[PDB]
RNA sequence: GUGCUCGCUUCGGCAGCACAUAUACUAAAAUUGGAACGAUACAGAGGGCCCCUGCGCAAGGAUGAAAUUCGUGAAGCG
RNA sequence: CUCCGAACGGUAAGAGCCUAGCAUGUAGA
């Protein structure tokens, strides 16, 4: 006014050695001029 | 003059409450850790200049977006317009309460800077340089367009008119007793920078409600 | 007044008509006129040829 | 006015990489086909692919069974259309599926003929398929929605064939 | 349409590409008689044919703000932006003048202060009388001098605005 | 790229050591389609929601959507 | 005896014809 997740949906064969698929999260920065979009 | 400046300084005497809060709270200075700023070092004229053409660009693009084709700032932030439309368009045109103090402000600023320039580019460069700067704080207590969408200013300006009498009469006494004293603008300019720097949050909010539509 | 047979429109104001042939979006559809600027040497012939038809 | 915590994503839109990089934006770029606020986060999903983002919200994909990215599914790997319509779909669908979505689509520039960039161009230097079958023509609320899709009736008919 | 000069073009630094004159004064430069004829497309070579049929060299008459076929001829070049040798080709022309005066303003308006001097000044030779419309309608018979002198060190030698050319002292200390 | 091995060993080279470890709304691009209360011709006025000017949830203008009598069923009492 | 103000409360509403500065950059085969 990091994450680790189980991909629990297709894990077989892609990604050879499908086994966890850690990642990395970061925010993007917003930029202090920028109107409401 | 000097009774309304003795005036000024008792009224604020009077309301001066020892300051101590906000826990220091700071500006321009969160904007450089982030990558939407950079330092650099650039001279004066170059940054004011700078600023001047920003500011016409941003309400440039402001009346473009708005779908006014009919209307023009002019580079000397002077709203004019280009073929005298009267169906509706007059009607889209009302804005007097944020573009018209933006435009004043503006103003002030592009005329200081353009003062500033025509030094660098070959003006009078004498005294005339500090002339100027005076009878341009008496055009902005009289030639800009401040009065419409604040009136209170002309305290100030009231103020920007006494302390006028404050100088001259210091000034032109002896043998200079006529001619057009250049003056200071060391209580002028002075004024004029309080002055913003109090009204800098007026037109934050004022920018932000109308971007918000 | 004006009248257009390719939009069968009729143009009152001569300016109003004036301002349709040229713009018209279904004239513009029978080809596009966008004129391309063309070579150095294709704006000296215009000029020599003019200088010994128009003087000459 | 849709805040999450992670995307559900497909298993081909995440990458052929165990460890990405996601960049959640709170609050970003207006959902395609509902047009509600929600969270957009984008990644790499390996080398030279296509920096693959987020397009259809959490509750637009989950109520629909779909991912956030491609619209396919997150249990087959069929589109919406074939999924609906039509199991079959147990043989008619694919394992280790292709990254040949991931890619960076084509550089104009080359198609135009001067592609300024070199060898540089961070796009793909192929030539642009051509317009005429449907598949050149399929766009998002037409796929995301069973009616009308190009390419859903094209695989449709590969199930009764042969 | 005239929005764009072709698809694209190299924008002078000073405003834009069209818009090196006063936007009252182009958007009275588009709605004119002048302009209705000839707006088909003039992008070269008819340029030429329609520079030499008209000998006046003036900016607005009239108290309804008018333009001459000079002025609106200017913009017509200026939203084709033809090459620099095409222009060069005009500045070399002797035999049609208002052609040369033409060339000469644009390269005024659109070039480098550097090619301002360099091909406007040997311009400052000719002796010969040229015809041109008064704010009020009355025409007068000047000195090219005249024109040159009040394009190169005057401002506003006619209704455009020009684009803040350097003090000469400046480049003589600098360069030739 | 930079500094060093009492290195293979010259001041040509080879090998090793150490510092430095992942930017990119990727593309200068590619098509796709739109709107003036704008001039011009014509006659010349009997409750809230959707918009615009707008800084104030200041202010100012507009088209579009209540009760009587009788029969029936059930609970419960002598 | 030099202190000088701006916006709204304002331009009837209309059927036929016509012209245009602006905007997306993607999913997918
Ligand atoms: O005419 P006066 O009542 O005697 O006062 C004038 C007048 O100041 P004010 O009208 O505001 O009181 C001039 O300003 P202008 O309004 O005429 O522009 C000012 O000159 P500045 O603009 O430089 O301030 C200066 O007059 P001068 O030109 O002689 O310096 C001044 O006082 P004096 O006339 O007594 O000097």
């Amino acid at each position: 006014a990091y994450i680790r997740y189980t991909p629990s949906q297709q894990g077989v064969a892609f990604n050879s050695g499908a086994k966890q698929r850690v990642i990395r999260m970061v925010e993007m920065q917003k930029d202090p001029m920028e109107p409401p979009r | 003059s000097y009774q309304k400046l003795l005036k000024y300084y008792v009224l604020n005497a009077l309301k001066h409450r020892p300051p101590k809060a906000q826990k220091k709270r700071y500006l321009f200075r969160s904007f450089k850790a982030t990558k939407f700023f950079q330092s650099t070092k650039l001279d004066w004229v170059e940054v004011g200049l700078q600023v001047c053409r920003q500011g016409y660009n941003m309400l440039n693009l402001l009346i473009h977006r708005k779908n006014l084709n009919y209307l023009h700032l002019d580079y000397n932030f002077n709203l004019k317009p280009v073929k005298t439309l009267t169906t509706k368009e007059r009607k889209k045109s009302r804005f007097g309460n944020a573009f018209h103090l933006c435009r004043e402000v503006l103003r002030l600023t592009k005329l200081v800077v353009d003062s500033h320039v025509q030094y660098r580019l070959g003006n009078v460069d004498a005294f005339q340089l500090a002339d100027g700067l005076q009878y341009i704080f008496a055009h902005v207590g009289q030639l800009t367009g401040m009065y419409r969408y604040k009136y209170k200013l002309m305290r100030q300006i009231r103020m920007c008119k006494d302390l006028k009498h404050l100088i001259y009469y210091r000034f032109n006494t002896g043998p200079v007793g006529k001619g057009p004293g250049c003056g200071f603008w060391a209580a002028g300019w002075r004024v004029w920078l309080f002055f913003m720097r109090g009204i800098t949050p007026l037109l934050e909010r004022w920018l932000g409600n109308l971007l918000a539509r | 007044g004006y009248y257009c047979n390719v939009c069968d429109c009729v143009v009152k104001d001569s300016i109003n008509f004036l301002d349709h042939i040229n713009g018209k979006k279904h004239q513009r559809n029978l080809g596009m006129s966008m004129r391309v600027e063309r070579s150095t040497l294709d704006q000296v012939k215009k000029r020599f040829e003019v200088n010994k038809k128009k003087m000459e | 006015w849709e805040d999450a915590d992670f995307p559900i994503l497909c298993q081909t839109c995440l990458g052929e990489n165990p460890y990405i990089r996601m960049t959640k934006e709170k609050y970003g770029k207006e959902c395609k086909i509902c047009a509600r606020p929600f969270t957009v986060f984008r990644w790499c999903p390996g080398v030279r692919m296509r920096f693959k983002k987020t397009e259809v919200c959490q509750t637009c994909s989950k109520l629909k069974n779909v991912c956030q990215t491609c619209l396919l599914d997150l249990e087959y790997g069929l589109p919406i259309q074939v999924r609906d319509a039509g199991d079959m779909l147990l043989k008619l669908a694919r394992t280790t599926p292709y990254y040949k979505r991931n890619r960076p689509h084509i550089c104009s520039f080359w198609v135009k003929g001067e592609c300024k960039r070199g060898e540089e161009c961070p796009y793909r230097h192929e030539k642009p398929t051509d317009p005429d079958d449907p598949l050149a023509d399929q766009n998002i609320k037409d796929r995301y929605y069973g009616i009308n899709d190009p390419v859903a009736d094209k695989l449709l008919k590969r199930a009764s064939t042969m | 349409m005239a929005n764009r000069t072709v698809k694209d073009a190299h924008s002078i630094h000073g405003t834009n590409p069209q818009y090196l004159v006063e936007k009252i004064i182009r958007t009275r430069i588009y709605e004119s008689k002048y302009w209705k004829e000839e707006c088909f497309g003039l992008t070269a070579e008819l340029v030429v044919d329609k520079a030499m049929e008209l000998r006046f060299v003036g900016g607005v008459y009239g108290g309804n703000i008018k333009p001459t076929p000079f002025l609106c001829l200017t913009l017509k070049m200026l939203q084709i932006q033809p090459e620099k040798d095409i222009i060069v080709e005009f500045i070399k022309n002797e035999d049609f003048k208002y052609v040369r005066m033409l060339g000469a303003l644009y390269m005024r308006l659109t070039g480098t202060a550097i090619d301002c001097y360099k091909y406007l000044e040997p311009l400052y030779n000719d002796y010969r009388k040229i015809k041109s419309q008064n704010r009020n309608g009355e025409f007068e018979l000047m000195h090219v001098d005249e024109f040159i002198d009040e394009l190169l060190h005057s401002e506003r030698v006619c209704d455009i605005i020009l684009p803040r050319l350097q003090k000469r002292y400046v480049l003589e200390e600098a360069e030739q």
